[PDB]
RNA sequence: UGGCACCUCGAUGUCGGCUCGUCGCAUCCUGGGGCUGAAGAAGGUCCCAAGGGUUGGGCUGUUCGCCCAUUAAAGCGGCACGCGAGCUGGGUUCAGAACGUCGUGAGACAGUUCGGUCUCUAUCCGCCACGGGCGCAGGAGGCUUGAGGGGGGCUCUUCCUAGUACGAGAGGACCGGAAGGGACGCACCUCUGGUUUCCCAGCUGUCCCUCCAGGGGCAUAAGCUGGGUAGCCAUGUGCGGAAGGGAUAACCGCUGAAAGCAUCUAAGCGGGAAGCCCGCCCCAAGAUGAGGCCUCCCACGGCAGCCGGUAAGGACCCGGGAAGACCACCCGGUGGAUGGGCCGGGGGUGUAAGCGCCGCGAGGCGUUGAGCCGACCGGUCCCAAUCGUCCGAGGUCU
RNA sequence: GCGAAUGCCGGCAUGAGUAACGAUAAAGAGGGUGAGAAUCCCUCUCGCCGUAAGCCCAAGGGUUCCUACGCAAUGGUCGU
RNA sequence: UGAGGGAAAGGUGAAAAGAACCCCGGGAGGGGAGUGAAAUAGAGCCUGAAACCGUGGGCUUACAAGCAGUCACGGCCCCG
């Protein structure tokens, strides 16, 4: 038996592929199903992705945003059915994997350290030139 | 516990264990066969193999890498030019460790030899 | 009162009704019956199950014979489920249906010679304020002259783990008979690769 | 710590008792298929220098 | 639980070692 | 994970600015408060002439925690501070506004009052 | 608190705390009751009950006590006022200093004050773990019965019933049913969150290789910094307390005499506790009372005995292992995927070097998600587990 | 005239193949010599000191200096 | 430091006749050979107690509770 293979089999019924690739520093909008007693609605959450943990079907990414003067970070499973869509709002160019450092940075400062990932942006335009 | 941990410590700190592995690589790539204690030998295997298998790649990067552990330009050269080539078609396993029959006197240490293959 | 041998393969989680469900995955079937225990013959009732196939080149003659008599090809492991008589001559994961609740035994991870703190969640020592070399020590173990001795079972540092642990009342979340897979929710003793037993649960 | 000390001399009988497990087991030794001399198995034969059929050592 | 305060009978150890004898 | 000694920001207009936890009202021995729990707490810093004033011993419910709260949908949410809204003995805010987002758990825990007064719920 | 002065002055270390507990029950809580000046809810008082539980903080050396916030409850006691060859050393025995007081004085105080050396090595019994030996009348490989033990044993809130019963009203049930907790236990590592001594990157000084480029050592036993896989982990996750059967406690009874009535009792029979037995989980046939089932070997040579070669098996040796201090356990040993290498995937890191271009430059851009790359999931005999040795029944008697 | 004086002297036990083998600056290999080598010589490599752990005076020691020949004992192992 | 304190340690044989030579061993040591009335008088030497340490034999012992013995019976082994 190939244990690893087997797990992947089980996970396989649950893997998505319909979500856009993005990286730490990209700014992103996650549309998340949400229950509220009683309507269950879609609440977008838009912020910078400061981390992506990779472990297969279990990879998870983390989004930081400021909200009414308090900072929020929210963690989504890359494959959560509860995610409706993810809209790349902006490509940002980091130099490291985990960006926890923006936690202590002025909104000016972050902006300096996270400049527009000009390469990967032009690239996005390249597609959407669709036939 | 030690559950699933690869690598010995060989009663050396980090910096020394590395050194140890290097100046064996150096002795073994130089002489083609050395004798040590069986455990140090068993660990020498992989260390050397990678460097050998890198020389096999032959590219500049590969040299500069191999040169980080071995330091010696002459040596690296004998590695790339004379050593790498006998293993073009060998797929891993460029070293062998064979156990010697006698223990050392002063301490009764089990000895082995490590050698390059053909 | 059904049961089955199996090996633990690992964990992930699945999503079910907008919830993450931690699950352990267990490869269970197929386990051929290789002896039955009967009250006339044995004094009680249970099936001896075999599990995992074995290289007949490794099966010594006393064993090869036991298998032989039960018309069954060699198996790595033999274990009895108690008070269980399957109709068939082979037990597979089909005997569990998602939503059933089960108990799982397995052998816990060894922790070796464990101190009093890891073993028994002792409180150890201060780490300052004067504590002299006792920071994980067990403290006092006794009284004085009465009773002048130590209790049997006094909690102490010793070996810990690599023991039989049965974890109870876990939910079968799914079963995949095409692959002999059992998805039980939550966590089971032993390392991925360990051998486990899955029995129908006693808690009701 | 208060300097534990033996309360009584240990008998001749009781030490030797302890020492019941001190016996050495003689080296485990096989014949060398080439020179028929006795040696640890899995070692290169130090008498003839052969191992796995071939010469591996000058000796 | 005794009230009449229990004085020590013994001095807290300790002072000095009779080193050596030779 | 609020526990006694923990200072938390109050996010209402009661006038208290910083309160220090002094009990987790959640069992006879709760180690920690999380979102939606009630603490008793003393007020360590207030602004002049609020409803509430330094030294008052008050109840507050926790609305933000700096340690993430995990959610059955496998997700989690985490804030930049720990926050509380001071309340009265029937879990009503004593304040008239609440500032900042609050965790959605507050609703399941029947503090709908604070939830609506809140500018954002995550 | 005392009395006495019996072992111990060729030493029984003494307050308090910490740690670990264990027991008593004159029960704080939780279970079960009788009476009540018990309408209800709540409470008084007594009986049964030791299974489990019995919080955090301020003061002070303090125990104690007071106080704050809680709580089902914040129980009282024994164990050398349990526990200094277990820790502490705040306090009370020494030497220093001072205050108040006493003394002409030296000094003194069941006064106050600041300071003041707490001892690596366990023989035996006891305890926690792990083997070795022998035994369990033939020798073997498996799989088990469970005598007997051990573990566990907590409790709350809300809602339904029902704003019903009850009560002027305020307040507010029994019974029954549903949900959600606190603490604790066993496991686990999918997630969350740690670490991850070299898995990746950045950075400074310096010496070096080889001048540049690129790299190396040292700055810690990682120079520093940012991250970080497996593993081991909790703050993270699963699950546990039961249900159920049976016998009882106090208590309530059915039938019922002695005693024409009455009586729970003398005959007999019911109901009745978180407690008791079992049930759950773990250990367990040295259970010498050494159990049982399945399979394997077998009548071998010479004189309940010895010797030798075998049988089934076994050990040795080797490769290893989420097994482990050694031992032991488990897997593998070329009829092989055991570990090492190589390959693929994962995963970290985050775009190597070289080269081309732009900038005077520091740099920047592109080749490029590049290069490196521990343990994770796999493949592959390239390297090593070569070759072998030695043990081991022939079955006691009615 | 000894059995006791924590007696005196001496010898030998026990503890026990136990604690320890004296700075965590650190080692590795090849060659040699030799009955014998982790420990001696030589070479390469790697670490440590460098207001020193390098150098020179003075005290104090008193041949320990240099060579040849040795390894009983001294060297906390070994020893050429 | 000094004044001062202050040990242990005797014996081959009549005679060195103190073991040539060979053998194993680096040697130490030993086995032969030789000396001697004697060499377990061989120099680590008269005698050579005891504790203490071994080897070989007899009896015994792994369901037993102990100031270790004593009384009884039985088993085995030895001397007749
Ligand atoms: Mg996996
Ligand atoms: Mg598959
Ligand atoms: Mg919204
Ligand atoms: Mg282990
Ligand atoms: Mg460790
Ligand atoms: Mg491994
Ligand atoms: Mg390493
Ligand atoms: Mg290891
Ligand atoms: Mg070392
Ligand atoms: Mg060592
Ligand atoms: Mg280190
Ligand atoms: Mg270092
Ligand atoms: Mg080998
Ligand atoms: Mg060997
Ligand atoms: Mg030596
Ligand atoms: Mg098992
Ligand atoms: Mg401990
Ligand atoms: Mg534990
Ligand atoms: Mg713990
Ligand atoms: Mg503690
Ligand atoms: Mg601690
Ligand atoms: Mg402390
Ligand atoms: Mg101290
Ligand atoms: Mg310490
Ligand atoms: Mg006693
Ligand atoms: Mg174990
Ligand atoms: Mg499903
Ligand atoms: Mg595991
Ligand atoms: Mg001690
Ligand atoms: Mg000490
Ligand atoms: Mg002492
Ligand atoms: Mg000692
Ligand atoms: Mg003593
Ligand atoms: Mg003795
Ligand atoms: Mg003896
Ligand atoms: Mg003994
Ligand atoms: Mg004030
Ligand atoms: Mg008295
Ligand atoms: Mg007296
Ligand atoms: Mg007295
Ligand atoms: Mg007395
Ligand atoms: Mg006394
Ligand atoms: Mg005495
Ligand atoms: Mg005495
Ligand atoms: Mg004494
Ligand atoms: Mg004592
Ligand atoms: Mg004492
Ligand atoms: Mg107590
Ligand atoms: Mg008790
Ligand atoms: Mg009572
Ligand atoms: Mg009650
Ligand atoms: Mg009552
Ligand atoms: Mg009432
Ligand atoms: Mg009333
Ligand atoms: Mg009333
Ligand atoms: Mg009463
Ligand atoms: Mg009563
Ligand atoms: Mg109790
Ligand atoms: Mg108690
Ligand atoms: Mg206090
Ligand atoms: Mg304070
Ligand atoms: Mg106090
Ligand atoms: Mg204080
Ligand atoms: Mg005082
Ligand atoms: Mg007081
Ligand atoms: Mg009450
Ligand atoms: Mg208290
Ligand atoms: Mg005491
Ligand atoms: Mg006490
Ligand atoms: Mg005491
Ligand atoms: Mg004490
Ligand atoms: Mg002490
Ligand atoms: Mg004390
Ligand atoms: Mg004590
Ligand atoms: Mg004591
Ligand atoms: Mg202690
Ligand atoms: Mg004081
Ligand atoms: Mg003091
Ligand atoms: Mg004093
Ligand atoms: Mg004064
Ligand atoms: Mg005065
Ligand atoms: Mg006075
Ligand atoms: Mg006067
Ligand atoms: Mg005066
Ligand atoms: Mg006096
Ligand atoms: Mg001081
Ligand atoms: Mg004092
Ligand atoms: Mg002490
Ligand atoms: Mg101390
Ligand atoms: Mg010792
Ligand atoms: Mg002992
Ligand atoms: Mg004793
Ligand atoms: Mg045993
Ligand atoms: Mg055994
Ligand atoms: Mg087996
Ligand atoms: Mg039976
Ligand atoms: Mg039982
Ligand atoms: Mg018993
Ligand atoms: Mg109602
Ligand atoms: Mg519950
Ligand atoms: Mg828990
Ligand atoms: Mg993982
Ligand atoms: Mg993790
Ligand atoms: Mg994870
Ligand atoms: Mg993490
Ligand atoms: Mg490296
Ligand atoms: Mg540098
Ligand atoms: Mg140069
Ligand atoms: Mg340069
Ligand atoms: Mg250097
Ligand atoms: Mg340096
Ligand atoms: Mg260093
Ligand atoms: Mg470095
Ligand atoms: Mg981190
Ligand atoms: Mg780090
Ligand atoms: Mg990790
Ligand atoms: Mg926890
Ligand atoms: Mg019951
Ligand atoms: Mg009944
Ligand atoms: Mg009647
Ligand atoms: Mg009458
Ligand atoms: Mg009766
Ligand atoms: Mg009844
Ligand atoms: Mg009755
Ligand atoms: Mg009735
Ligand atoms: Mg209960
Ligand atoms: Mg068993
Ligand atoms: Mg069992
Ligand atoms: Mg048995
Ligand atoms: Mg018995
Ligand atoms: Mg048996
Ligand atoms: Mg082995
Ligand atoms: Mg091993
Ligand atoms: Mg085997
Ligand atoms: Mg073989
Ligand atoms: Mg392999
Ligand atoms: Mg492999
Ligand atoms: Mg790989
Ligand atoms: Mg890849
Ligand atoms: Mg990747
Ligand atoms: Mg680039
Ligand atoms: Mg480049
Ligand atoms: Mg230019
Ligand atoms: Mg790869
Ligand atoms: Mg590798
Ligand atoms: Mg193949
Ligand atoms: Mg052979
Ligand atoms: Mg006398
Ligand atoms: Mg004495
Ligand atoms: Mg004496
Ligand atoms: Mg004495
Ligand atoms: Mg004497
Ligand atoms: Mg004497
Ligand atoms: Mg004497
Ligand atoms: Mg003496
Ligand atoms: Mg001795
Ligand atoms: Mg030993
Ligand atoms: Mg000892
Ligand atoms: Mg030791
Ligand atoms: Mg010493
Ligand atoms: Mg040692
Ligand atoms: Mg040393
Ligand atoms: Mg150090
Ligand atoms: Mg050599
Ligand atoms: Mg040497
Ligand atoms: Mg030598
Ligand atoms: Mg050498
Ligand atoms: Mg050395
Ligand atoms: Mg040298
Ligand atoms: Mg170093
Ligand atoms: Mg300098
Ligand atoms: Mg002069
Ligand atoms: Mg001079
Ligand atoms: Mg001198
Ligand atoms: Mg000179
Ligand atoms: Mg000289
Ligand atoms: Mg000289
Ligand atoms: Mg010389
Ligand atoms: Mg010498
Ligand atoms: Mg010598
Ligand atoms: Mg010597
Ligand atoms: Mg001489
Ligand atoms: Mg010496
Ligand atoms: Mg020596
Ligand atoms: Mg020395
Ligand atoms: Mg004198
Ligand atoms: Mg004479
Ligand atoms: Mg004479
Ligand atoms: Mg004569
Ligand atoms: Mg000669
Ligand atoms: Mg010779
Ligand atoms: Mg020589
Ligand atoms: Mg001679
Ligand atoms: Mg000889
Ligand atoms: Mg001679
Ligand atoms: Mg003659
Ligand atoms: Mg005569
Ligand atoms: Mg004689
Ligand atoms: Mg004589
Ligand atoms: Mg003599
Ligand atoms: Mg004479
Ligand atoms: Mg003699
Ligand atoms: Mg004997
Ligand atoms: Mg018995
Ligand atoms: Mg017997
Ligand atoms: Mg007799
Ligand atoms: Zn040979």
């Amino acid at each position: 038996m190939n244990r690893g293979a087997l797990i992947k089999l089980v996970e396989s019924r649950y893997v998505r592929t319909d979500l856009p690739e993005f990286r730490p520093g990209d700014t992103v909008r996650v549309s998340y199903k949400v229950k509220e007693g009683n309507r269950t609605r879609i609440q977008d959450f838009e912020g910078i992705v400061i981390r992506i943990r990779r472990n297969g079907f279990n990879t998870t990414f983390t989004v930081r945003k400021v909200s009414y003067g308090v900072g929020v970070e929210r963690i989504f499973p890359l494959h959560s059915p509860l995610i409706q869509k993810i809209d790349i709002v902006q490509r940002g160019r980091a130099r490291r994997a985990k960006l926890y450092f923006i936690r202590n940075l002025s909104d000016r400062e972050i902006r300096r350290k996270l400049r527009a990932d000009r390469k990967r942006i032009d690239q996005d335009r390249a597609a959407e030139r669709a036939a | 516990m030690r559950h699933l941990k690869s690598g010995r410590k060989l009663n050396r700190h980090s910096s020394h264990r590395l050194a140890l592995y290097r100046n064996q690589a150096k002795s073994l790539l130089t002489h083609g066969r050395i004798t040590t204690t069986v455990p140090k030998a068993k660990e020498l295997r992989g260390f050397v193999d990678h460097l050998i298998h890198l020389a096999k790649r032959g590219d500049l990067h590969a040299r500069r890498l191999v040169l980080r552990d071995l330091q010696d330009v002459k040596l690296v050269r004998k590695l790339f030019d004379e050593i790498a080539p006998r293993y073009r078609d060998r797929q891993g396993g460029y070293t062998r460790v064979l156990k010697l029959a006698e223990r050392r006197r002063g301490d009764g240490a089990p000895l082995a030899l490590v050698e390059l293959v053909e | 009162m059904k049961g089955i041998l199996g090996v633990k393969v690992g964990m992930t989680r699945i999503f079910r009704d907008d919830r993450a469900v931690p699950v352990t995955v267990i490869l269970a079937g197929p386990c051929p019956v290789v002896q039955r225990r009967t009250p006339e013959k044995d004094g009680y009732t249970a099936v001896q199950l075999g599990f995992l196939p074995q290289n007949p080149k490794r099966v010594n003659r006393p064993l090869k014979g036991h298998f032989a008599k039960a018309g069954v090809e060699p198996v790595r492991i033999l274990r009895e489920i108690r008070d269980f008589n399957p109709e068939g001559d082979t037990v597979t994961v089909e005997i569990f249906k998602p939503g059933e609740r089960v108990d799982v035994t397995g052998t816990s991870k060894g922790r070796g010679f464990a101190g009093v703190m890891k073993r028994w969640n002792f409180a150890g020592g201060p780490d300052s304020h004067g504590a002299h070399k006792i920071h994980r020590h067990p403290g006092s173990i006794g009284n004085r002259k009465t009773p002048g001795r130590v209790y049997k079972g006094k909690k102490m540092a010793g070996h810990y783990g690599a023991e039989r642990v049965t974890v109870m009342n876990l939910e079968v979340v799914d079963v995949i008979p095409e692959e002999n897979l059992l998805l039980v929710k939550g966590a089971v003793p032993g390392p991925n690769g360990g051998l486990v037993i899955v029995r129908e649960t006693k808690k009701a | 710590a208060k300097h534990p000390v033996p309360k009584k001399k240990t008998s001749k009988a009781r030490r030797d008792a302890r020492r019941s497990h001190h016996a050495l087991t003689p080296p485990t030794l096989v014949p060398c298929p080439e020179c028929k001399a006795m040696k640890p198995p899995h070692t290169v034969c130090p008498e003839c220098g052969y191992y796995a059929g071939r010469k591996v050592l000058e000796v | 639980r005794r009230i009449r305060f229990r004085p020590p009978y013994l001095p807290r150890p300790g002072r000095r070692p009779r080193f050596p004898p030779p | 994970m609020i526990q006694p000694q923990t200072y938390l920001e109050v996010a209402d207009n009661t006038g208290a600015r910083k309160i220090m936890c002094i009990r987790v009202l959640k069992g006879s021995n709760a180690k920690y408060a999380t979102v939606g729990d009630v603490i008793v707490a003393s007020v360590k810093e207030a602004i002049p002439r609020g409803a509430v004033k330094e030294g008052d011993v008050v109840k507050a419910v926790v609305v933000r925690t700096k340690k993430e709260i995990k959610r059955p949908d496998g997700s989690a949410i985490r804030f930049d501070d720990n926050a509380a809204v001071i309340i009265n003995n029937q879990l009503e805010p004593r304040g008239t506004r609440v500032f900042g987002p609050v965790a959605r758990e507050l609703r399941e825990k029947g503090f709908m009052k604070i939830v609506s007064l809140a500018p954002e719920v995550l």
